[PDB]
């Protein structure tokens, strides 16, 4: 539904997925990083009912669903559910088919390599995106905040990476990764 | 008895005041590098609104 072949941006956290197009100041829509599945035996015939629900569908029908998060502490392990979320996100609600738009994804610098590799593989092989770029949260946070220099303490849902940047340069020896995040605060 | 020591004093004062003079010459012909600058500031007086760019 867009009138320009701008890049797409999709911030796939362990909590929620914020997505929209590049050049804007906000995601156009926010979806949970969830694929839901029924935990009950169907009783009635001709009720429709999906084998799995995606994003906002998973929360909307959650009364009888178990809701799973494909991403654990920032890393995707269930790529199949990620593909479902992305297809819904890009084609049904954001109305941007990746085939016609380059796509940028986000991740902690110490997020295990499989995350950036699998996300890149899926956008190129199941979505046919013309181009890809996996960006680092510390970089992204300083740009959003109007800084080139500072400490990015991302107290997000998954893992906190705590990464210092000076004059645009990483200072990797000073990174303190902490296994504490919003999901644990909720559990407490 | 009064002329010789006078001439010697003239020569000594000449050499000393003349090294003083050649260095004071450099001091006076150029007094610009010993100056300073205003160093103005913009200071962004607009704490009533924000900017257009995506980063802002």
């Amino acid at each position: 539904d867009e009138d320009e072949t701008t890049a797409l941006v999709c911030d796939n956290g362990s909590g929620l997925v914020k997505a929209g197009f590049a050049g804007d100041d906000a995601p156009r829509a926010v979806f949970p990083s969830i694929v839901g599945r029924p935990r009950h035996q169907g009783v009635m015939v001709g009720m429709g009912q999906k084998d799995s629900y995606v994003g906002d569908e998973a929360q909307s029908k959650r009364g009888i669903l178990t809701l799973k998060y494909p991403i654990e502490h920032g890393i995707i392990t269930n790529w199949d559910d990620m593909e479902k979320i992305w297809h819904h996100t890009f084609y049904n609600e954001l109305r941007v088919a990746p085939e016609e738009h380059p796509t940028l994804l986000t991740e902690a610098p110490l997020n295990p390599k499989a995350n950036r590799e699998k996300m890149t593989q899926i956008m190129f092989e199941t979505f046919n995106v013309p181009a890809m770029y996996v960006a680092i949260q510390a970089v992204l946070s300083l740009y959003a905040s109007g800084r080139t220099t500072g400490i990015v303490l991302d107290s997000g849902d998954g893992v906190t990476h705590n990464v210092p940047i000076y004059e645009g340069y990483a200072l990797p020896h000073a990174i303190m990764r902490l296994d504490l995040a919003g999901r644990d605060l909720t559990d407490y | 008895m009064q002329a010789l020591l006078g001439a010697r004093a003239k020569e000594s004062l000449d050499l000393r005041a003349h090294l003083k003079q050649v260095k004071k010459e450099d001091t006076e012909k150029e007094n610009r590098e010993v100056g300073d600058w205003r160093k103005n500031i913009d200071a962004l007086s607009g704490m009533e609104g924000r900017k257009k760019k995506f980063e802002s």
